[PDB]
C-alpha cells in the first residue's frame, strides 16, 4: 500500500476477475466488458513464487543431537541442555515471525507496484487523449469501441489517430 | 456520446485469509499458505531410515545381553526407538555416565559383537544368577562373563588383548558389588578386590563396595557397568584381583547418521525424512510445532501454532 | 527518499505544522494559510503504532537458567556455559540491530509514501484545472477562495465547474 | 484572471533525534523511542514474585541448618537472593556437586523438611561441635544428625525408609572426614567406616579420608555433603559402619518457576516482573543492557547501549 | 522493480554512459549527445556505500571459546559441545542468507527509485512544454539548442519562455 | 523542426554479476562484492597477537616440564599453537580432566613458575627416571619433584604453603601408580601411600592403584596429574604417606585474551587480526567459510560458500 493502488485510488476489488489478478473494465457505446492483463498478473505470481521457493523446499538434516526431555533431575548439565534448546527454539521462532511479517509486507507492496505499473502503462499509452479521475478509471474523450479498447489492452494504441477529437472534447 | 471509460482494477475473493504484517496484525489477503507443521501422521515410517524397535528392551540392555533382548545381537539401525514399556529381567545393573554410553552406542548405530579369547586362567567362567533367566535355567548377560573362584581360589588376573584391527573397538566390562561380606567370600574366596582397565593412553580403576542395597529380583548385590574404547595400535589390559565381570570381546563402533529416539508411537509402512517422538511428519513446510525432538531432514521447531504466509494481494470486498 | 517527496521536491519541513504530520498551506485571494491532512497523518501513525505493538508484544518469561557469572575457574563446563550465553547474546544483539535499521528505513519510506499519496490524490482531484511546479505546490488557474481550498482538502471538489475558466487562463 | 497556489508539505521539529537505517549511520527524524533499557531502579521489588533474602546465609547453608539460618526452615520462595556477605558458622563442609545442588534446590523453590524417625540403634545421636554454636551452646546442622559410638562400639547400620506419600523426597546426608586417626576412634571406634546409600535405581558409596585439613573455626576435620532423591514407591537404604552424618528427614522437591540469583541490591517495595542482579528493571522495552542474568518476564539482553526506533518521519529543518 | 523504471518503461540500459549511473540522451537540430546526472548517481552510490559501511569492516573479537574438534568420542559433553556450535552456525548462516537477499532487493529498489525520481523531476521541470512517450524519453514541442538541453540537465530551464511555442506545437 | 527528444537512461556493464534476492534467486547486477571469505594465506601471523608454537611440545608437557619443553619455561602467549607432531618423552602420565586443565592454562596464557621450598624432610627429592632423559642423563619433569624414601623409611608428610601474594597460585602435583607392589615398596617403603592436598575451600584425596599397565618407554607405571588453585589468603596443605609427585613451586594464573588452537600451519611474519587453524584470514568481509575455530577479530563462519551483495543496479544490456 506504499503506492496506494489496491487500497488507494482503486477503492474496490472485482470478484468477477477470475481470469487474472489485474484487469481492464471498459464502458462504451457497445456496452461493458471485463478483460484480464496477464503480464501484470504473472509479473506478480512469479515474484511470490520465487519467494515461496526460497522458503519452501529448503530443509536441514539433523541426525544425532542432545537430549531434549529428561526424567530425573540432575543439575548443571541438564539445565545447560535445557537452556541451549530453549534459546534455539526462541531464536528460530523470532526468525519465523520476522520472516512472515517482512515477506507479507513485501507481498502487499509488490502487488501495489504491479497495479500502479499497469496504471502508469495505460496512462502513458493514452497520452493527451484521456484523463484520470483518481479512482483508477480513465476518461477517453474520443469514441472508443471494443476494438480500440482491445488496442489499449494489447498495446497497439496510436494516440495520433484520435488526438484531435480528444483535444477538442477536452478543451472545448 | 463521444466519451468512453476504462477502469483499472484487481481481483478479490470471498474466501479471504488473515495474515501478519510488520505494521498490522490482521490484514486480509486473497490466498495464503501455512509455514508451520501442526499435525503428524502419528506413526514412524520404516523408510528411508532404518528403524529398530526395542519394544521391551533398552539400548543398553541389548548391548549388555538381557535374555529378552538377545534378538538384537548383530543388529544395526539408522535410529533406535525406545519404548515406555521397556523393562529389565537380568542382574540389577548400574551404568555411571549412562547417558554418555547411550549416546555413544546410538551414534554408533551398530550392535556388532565379535567374541574374543581372554585366558581367564584360574577362575570359573560363565557365572549365572537367578534373575537373568535365559533358556529356562539361570544365566547372565550374554555379553558379560562372570568370574568366580576356581578350586576356592581367585588368582590375580592380568590379561592383554591388542587392537590389531583398523577399527576402534568398544569394550563393556563391569564390577560386582556383593551385598554382604559372606557373599563376597562365597563368590571370590577373597576379601574384596580391585579392577584396573588400562590402555596406552587411558586408565580406569574401580573398587567394589560391599553393602546392602534394595533387592531387585531378590538380589541385594549390584554390578556397575563401564566402557573402554581401544584404538588401533593400542592394547587393552585388564588387571583384576577379584569381583571382575569381564568383557566377552569387542563391540564395533561407527560414525554416521544414527541416533536414538524415545517414543511410544507405532511403526508404519511409509517414506518420510522427518521422524519425531509424536510420529513422522511431512517436511514441506519450513517450520513445525510437533516436537523439539526431530530426526533426519526436518522442519525446525517454533513456539507459534501458526505462521501464515501471504501468496496473494490484499483482499478488499466489492 | 525512495519516493523523493520528504527529501525530494518538497525539500522543506514546516515547524508551524503542529496540528498534523502532512497537510496543505495555501495562498489565494483572502490571504495565505496553513492546514493539515488528517487521513494521511493517521495512516502514518497507524503503521508506526503497528510496528510498536509488534515490537514488545509478549516478553519472554524465563525463570531458572544457567549460571552466567562465576567466581572460581572450573574448566570445560564453565567455558561451555560462557560460550552458550555469549552466542545467545550476540545473536539477539544482531537481531536487535537489524530490526532497528530495517524498521527505521521502513518508517522513512512509509512517510514518503503517504506524502506522495496525498500529492497524487490532490493532483487527481485538480484534474486539468491546475499545473505542478515540482515542489509540492500546485498553480490553480481558477479563482479559489478560502472555501474551494477546503473542497480540495475534503474531496468535495468538482473540476467541471472551473474547467473552462482554468483552461482559458492556462491557454 | 486570478490565480491561486496550494502547497503540500510535512511537519518539522527544532532539533529532533538521530537514528540509523539500512543506508545511513546518522539520520535525523522528528521522534524516536528507546528500545534498550539502560538503567535499573536500584532495588529488587518484592512483587509479583516471592523474594527470600539469605542475607548472611546461603541456599545450601539454610538447607543444611547453619545456626544463623534457622529462620529459613520450612520456607518457600520464587526467587532466592544470595548476598556477597554470607558466611558459614558451622562445621566446615564441602559439597562435591555444589552448583547442581543449588540449582536443584532453587528450581524446587521450597526448603520443606518433614522429619522421619530412623532406627538408629546402638549409636549416640545429636552430635555437637564447637564450630556450630546454636543459641549459645555447641551444636550441629539442624537438618543433619551426627552419630557417634555407643559404649565404645559403633555397630552396623541397615536402615530403610520407603516413599509412599506420592511425592519425590530429597534426602540430605554427609560423610565425616576426621583430621586425625585419634579423632576417628574417639567418635566412631573404628579404623575406617564405609557408607552406602542406595535406592532401587541409584547407589552411592562413600569412603572417608582421614588426614589433616586447613582449620576453619579451629576444626581440621571436614564433612562431605551428598544428596539422594527417592521416588514414590522406592526405598532409601542406608548401610554403614561409621562416619555417617545421617539425614533427619526428607526435603520436598517441586517443579516450578523458582530459581536463585546473586545480588547485593535491597529488596525495595514495588512491583516489577523482571529482576536483575543490578536491581529490578521495567519490561516496557524489547531489549536491555543492565545484566545478562534475568528472572521473570524480562527484556532480552543485548550488548548495544542505545537503539532508537523512529516514531516519526525524516526531519528536514526549515534552516 | 517496484517502480518499473529499470526493468519497465526504460527497458534498455546504456553501456555508453561511463561517467555516471544515470544520464540524459538528447536529439536536437544540432545533432545528438549523451550526458550523466552526477547528483542522482551520487545519491545511489552513497546509499550503497552506507550499506557497505554497516557491513564491511565490523569485526567481532573472540579469544577463548569451547573446543570444536574432538579426537576421542566422549559422549554427553562432547555431543552438547557439538550441538551448540552447530546451532550457532545454522542461525548465523540463516541471518547471513536473509541479509544478502534483503539487501539485494532493497538495492535494486533504490536504484529503480533514483531513476524514477530523475524522470519525475525532469517531467515537472518541463511542465506543459513537453510530453512523455512512455519509454523514458520526452518529446519537447519547441526548438532546443544544445544550451536548452544543458538547461534541462543543469537545473536552469525556464518553461515560461518556451511555453507559448510548446503549447502551439502541442494543441494545434 | 520544433521537436526535440530527451531520453533518460541508466548505465549497463558488458559483464555483470548474478546475485540473489528474496524474490529472484538469480538476478544480474552491475557491481557486486563478496561477503564470505573462502581463502587464506595458509600462514599464521604473529601480529598483532602473540603466537607461541608448540612444535614437539604440548601445552601440558610445557606446563609439567618435559625435557624437550624446557624452552617454553617462563613464557607468555596470547595464542598457543598445538601441532599433530607432538610427542612426550618424560614419563607416562594421565590427567583427570585433561581438557579442563588445557583450557585452564590456555586461558591463563602464561607459564610463570615461581619456586618455593617445602619441608620434604625425611624423604629423598629430585627422583629421576630413564624415560625422562634430560641432558644425556635420567631426569624427571622440570616442575615436578619425585619424592623417594630415605634410610629405607618414608615419614608422613604434612607441609603447609601460604599465599600472601596479591594474585592466585596454580599448583600442579601428581600421584604415582607403580606397576608392581615391589616397585611401591622400593620407592616409598610402604605398601600403600595416600595423598591429600587441601585448601580452606577444597579437598582432593587420591589413593593410588598398584598395577601393571601398557608400557610406554618400558614404563608400566603411571603418574596421575592433578591441579589445585590457591586463592589470595589461602594455604596449600600436602598430607601424604608416600606415592607423591609434589610441586616444586606455583604457577601464576591470569585472565586475558589468551587461548589455545590446533593448527599444522606455519607462522610467518604478517599481520592479521583473525587467526584460524587453516591460517590467518582477512577480516574485510562479515562472514567466512574456512573454519569454525577462530581467534581474534574474526568474521563469523557460515555453512554457505559464497554470498554476493549488490553494489550496483540491475543490468540490462543492449
Ligand atoms: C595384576 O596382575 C599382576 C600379575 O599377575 C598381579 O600380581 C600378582 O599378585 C599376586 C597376589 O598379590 C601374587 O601372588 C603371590 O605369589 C607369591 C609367590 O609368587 C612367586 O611364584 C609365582 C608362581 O607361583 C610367580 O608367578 C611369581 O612371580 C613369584 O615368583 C605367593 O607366595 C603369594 O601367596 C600369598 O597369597 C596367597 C593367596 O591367598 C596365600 O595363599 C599365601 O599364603 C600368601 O599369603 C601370592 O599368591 C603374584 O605373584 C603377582 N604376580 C606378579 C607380581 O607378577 C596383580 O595382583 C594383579 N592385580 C593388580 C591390582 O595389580
Ligand atoms: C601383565 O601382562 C602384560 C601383558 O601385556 C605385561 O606387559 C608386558 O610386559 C613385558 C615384560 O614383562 C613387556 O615386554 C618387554 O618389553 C620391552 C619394551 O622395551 C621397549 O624399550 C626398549 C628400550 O628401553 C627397546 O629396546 C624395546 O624394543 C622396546 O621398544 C622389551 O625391551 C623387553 O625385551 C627385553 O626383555 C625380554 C625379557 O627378558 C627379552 O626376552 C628381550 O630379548 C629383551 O631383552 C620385553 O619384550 C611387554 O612390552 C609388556 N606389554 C605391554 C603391552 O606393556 C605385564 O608385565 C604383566 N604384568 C605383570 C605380570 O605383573
Ligand atoms: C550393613 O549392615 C549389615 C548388618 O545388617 C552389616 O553386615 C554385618 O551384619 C552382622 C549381622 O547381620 C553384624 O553383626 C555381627 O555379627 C557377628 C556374629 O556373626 C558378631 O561376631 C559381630 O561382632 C560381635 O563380636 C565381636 C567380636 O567378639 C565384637 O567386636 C562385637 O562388639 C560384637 O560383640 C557383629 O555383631 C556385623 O557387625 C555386620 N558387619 C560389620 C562389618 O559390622 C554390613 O557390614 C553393613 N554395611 C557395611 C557397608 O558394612
Ligand atoms: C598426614 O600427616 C599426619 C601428621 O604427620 C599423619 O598422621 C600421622 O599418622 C601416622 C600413621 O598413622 C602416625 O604414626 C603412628 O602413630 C602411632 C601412635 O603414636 C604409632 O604407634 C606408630 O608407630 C609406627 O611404628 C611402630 C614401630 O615400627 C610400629 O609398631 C607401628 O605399627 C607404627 O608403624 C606411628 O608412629 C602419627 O602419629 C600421625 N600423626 C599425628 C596423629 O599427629 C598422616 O599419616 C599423614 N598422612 C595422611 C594420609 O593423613
Ligand atoms: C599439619 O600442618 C598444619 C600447619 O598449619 C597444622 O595446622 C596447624 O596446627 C596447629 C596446631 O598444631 C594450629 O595451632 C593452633 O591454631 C589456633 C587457631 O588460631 C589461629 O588461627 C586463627 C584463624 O582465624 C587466627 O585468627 C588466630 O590469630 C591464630 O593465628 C590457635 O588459637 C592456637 O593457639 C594454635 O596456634 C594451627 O592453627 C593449624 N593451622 C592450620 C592452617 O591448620 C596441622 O595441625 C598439621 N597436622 C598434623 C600435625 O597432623
Ligand atoms: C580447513 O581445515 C579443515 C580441517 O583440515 C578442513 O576440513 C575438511 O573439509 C573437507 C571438505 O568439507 C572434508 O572433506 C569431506 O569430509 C566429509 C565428512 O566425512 C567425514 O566425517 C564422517 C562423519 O560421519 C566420517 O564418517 C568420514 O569418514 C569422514 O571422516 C566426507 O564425507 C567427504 O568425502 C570429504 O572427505 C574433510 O573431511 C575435512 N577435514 C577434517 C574435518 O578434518 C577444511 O576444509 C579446511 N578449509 C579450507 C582449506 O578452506
Ligand atoms: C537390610 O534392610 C533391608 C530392608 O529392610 C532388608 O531387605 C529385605 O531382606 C529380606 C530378606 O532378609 C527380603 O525378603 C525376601 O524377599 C524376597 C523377594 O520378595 C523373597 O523372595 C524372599 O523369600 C524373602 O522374603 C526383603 O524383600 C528385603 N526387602 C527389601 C526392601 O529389599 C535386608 O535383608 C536387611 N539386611 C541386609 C543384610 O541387607
Ligand atoms: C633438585 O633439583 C632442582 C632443579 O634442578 C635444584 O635446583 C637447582 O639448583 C641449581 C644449583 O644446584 C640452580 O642452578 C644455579 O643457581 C644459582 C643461583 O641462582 C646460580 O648462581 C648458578 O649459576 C646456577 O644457575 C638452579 O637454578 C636450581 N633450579 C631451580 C631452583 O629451579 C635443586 O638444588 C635440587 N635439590 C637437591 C637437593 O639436589
Ligand atoms: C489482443 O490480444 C488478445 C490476447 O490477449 C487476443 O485474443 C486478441 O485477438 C488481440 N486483439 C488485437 C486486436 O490485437
Ligand atoms: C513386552 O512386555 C509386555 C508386558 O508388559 C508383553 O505383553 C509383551 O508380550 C512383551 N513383548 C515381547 C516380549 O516381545
Ligand atoms: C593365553 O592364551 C594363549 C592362547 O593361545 C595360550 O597360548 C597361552 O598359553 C595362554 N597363557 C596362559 C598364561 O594361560
Ligand atoms: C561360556 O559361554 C561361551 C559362549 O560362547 C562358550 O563358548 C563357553 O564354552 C562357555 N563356557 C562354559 C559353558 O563353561
Ligand atoms: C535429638 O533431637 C531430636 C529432636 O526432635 C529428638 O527427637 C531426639 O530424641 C534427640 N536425641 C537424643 C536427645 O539423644
Ligand atoms: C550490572 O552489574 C554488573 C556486575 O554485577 C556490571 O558488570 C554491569 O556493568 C552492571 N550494569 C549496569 C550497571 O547497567
Ligand atoms: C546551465 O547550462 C548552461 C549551458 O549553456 C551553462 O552555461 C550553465 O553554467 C548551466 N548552469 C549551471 C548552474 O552550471
Ligand atoms: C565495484 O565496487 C568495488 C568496491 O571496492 C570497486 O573496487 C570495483 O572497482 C567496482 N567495480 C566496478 C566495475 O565499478
Ligand atoms: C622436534 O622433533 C624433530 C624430530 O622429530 C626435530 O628435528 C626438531 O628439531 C624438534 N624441534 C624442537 C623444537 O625440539
Ligand atoms: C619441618 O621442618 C622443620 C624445620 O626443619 C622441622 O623442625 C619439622 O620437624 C619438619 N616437619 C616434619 C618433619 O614433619
Ligand atoms: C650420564 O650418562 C652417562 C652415560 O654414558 C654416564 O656415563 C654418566 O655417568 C651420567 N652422568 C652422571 C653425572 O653420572
Amino acid at each position: 500500500g506504499i503506492f496506494g493502488a489496491i487500497a488507494g485510488f482503486i477503492e474496490n476489488g472485482w470478484e468477477g476477475m477470475v481470469d487474472g489478478w489485474y484487469g481492464f473494465r471498459h464502458q462504451n457505446s457497445e456496452g461493458r466488458g471485463q478483460a484480464a492483463d496477464l503480464k501484470s498478473t504473472q509479473a506478480a505470481i512469479d515474484q511470490i513464487n520465487g519467494k515461496l521457493n526460497r522458503l519452501i523446499g529448503k530443509t536441514n538434516e539433523k541426525f544425532h543431537q542432545i537430549e531434549k526431555e529428561f526424567s530425573e533431575v540432575e543439575g548443571r548439565i541438564q539445565d545447560l541442555e535445557k537452556y541451549v534448546e530453549d534459546t534455539k527454539i526462541d531464536l528460530w521462532s523470532y526468525n519465523a515471525e520476522l520472516l512472515v511479517a517482512l515477506e507479507n509486507q513485501h507481498t502487499i507492496d509488490l502487488t501495489d507496484s504491479e497495479m500502479n505499473k499497469l496504471f502508469e502503462k495505460t496512462k502513458k499509452q493514452l497520452r493527451e487523449n484521456a484523463e484520470d479521475m483518481g479512482n483508477g478509471c480513465f476518461k477517453i474523450y474520443h469514441k472508443c469501441d471494443n476494438a480500440c479498447i482491445g488496442s489499449i489492452r494489447n498495446g497497439t494504441y496510436d494516440h495520433n489517430v484520435y488526438r484531435d477529437e480528444a483535444l477538442n472534447n477536452r478543451f472545448q | 456520446n463521444s466519451t468512453a471509460t476504462l477502469c483499472l482494477g484487481h481481483h478479490a475473493v470471498p474466501n479471504g485469509t488473515i495474515v501478519k504484517t510488520i505494521t498490522n496484525d490482521r490484514i486480509e489477503v486473497t490466498n495464503a499458505t501455512e509455514l508451520v507443521q501442526n499435525s503428524s501422521i502419528g506413526e514412524i515410517c520404516d523408510s528411508p531410515h532404518q528403524i529398530l524397535d526395542g519394544e521391551n528392551c533398552t539400548l543398553i540392555d541389548a548391548l549388555l545381553g538381557d535374555p529378552q533382548c538377545d534378538g538384537f545381537q548383530n543388529k544395526k539401525w539408522d535410529l533406535f526407538v525406545e519404548r515406555s514399556k521397556a523393562y529389565s529381567n537380568c542382574y540389577p545393573y548400574d551404568v555411571p555416565d549412562y547417558a554418555s554410553l547411550r549416546s555413544l552406542v546410538a551414534s554408533s548405530g551398530t550392535l556388532e559383537f565379535n567374541n574374543e579369547s581372554f585366558n581367564w586362567t584360574g577362575v570359573t567362567q560363565n557365572g549365572t544368577s537367578s534373575a537373568c533367566i535365559r533358556r529356562s535355567n539361570s544365566s547372565f548377560f550374554s555379553r558379560l562373563n562372570w568370574l568366580t573362584h576356581l578350586n576356592y581360589k581367585y588368582p590375580a588376573l592380568n590379561v592383554t588383548m591388542p587392537n590389531n584391527e583398523q577399527f576402534d573397538k568398544l569394550y563393556i566390562w563391569g564390577v560386582h558389588h556383593p551385598g554382604t561380606d559372606k557373599d563376597q567370600i562365597f563368590l571370590y574366596a577373597q576379601s574384596s578386590g580391585r579392577i584396573t582397565v588400562s590402555t596406552k593412553r587411558s586408565q580406569q580403576a574401580v573398587i567394589p563396595n560391599i553393602g546392602s542395597r534394595p533387592r531387585i529380583r531378590d538380589i541385594p548385590s549390584r554390578i556397575s557397568i563401564y566402557w573402554t574404547i581401544v584404538k588401533p595400535g593400542d592394547i587393552l589390559l585388564i588387571n583384576s584381583t577379584g569381583n571382575l565381570i569381564a568383557p566377552r570381546g569387542y563391540f564395533k563402533i561407527r560414525s554416521g547418521k544414527s541416533s536414538i529416539m524415545r517414543s511410544d508411537a507405532p511403526i508404519g509402512k511409509c517414506k518420510s525424512e522427518c521422524i519425531t517422538p509424536n510420529g513422522s511428519i511431512p517436511n514441506d513446510k519450513p517450520f513445525q510445532n510437533v516436537n523439539r525432538i526431530t530426526y533426519g531432514a526436518c522442519p525446525r521447531y517454533v513456539k507459534q501454532s501458526t505462521l501464515k504466509l501471504a501468496t496473494g494481494m490484499r483482499n478488499v470486498p466489492e
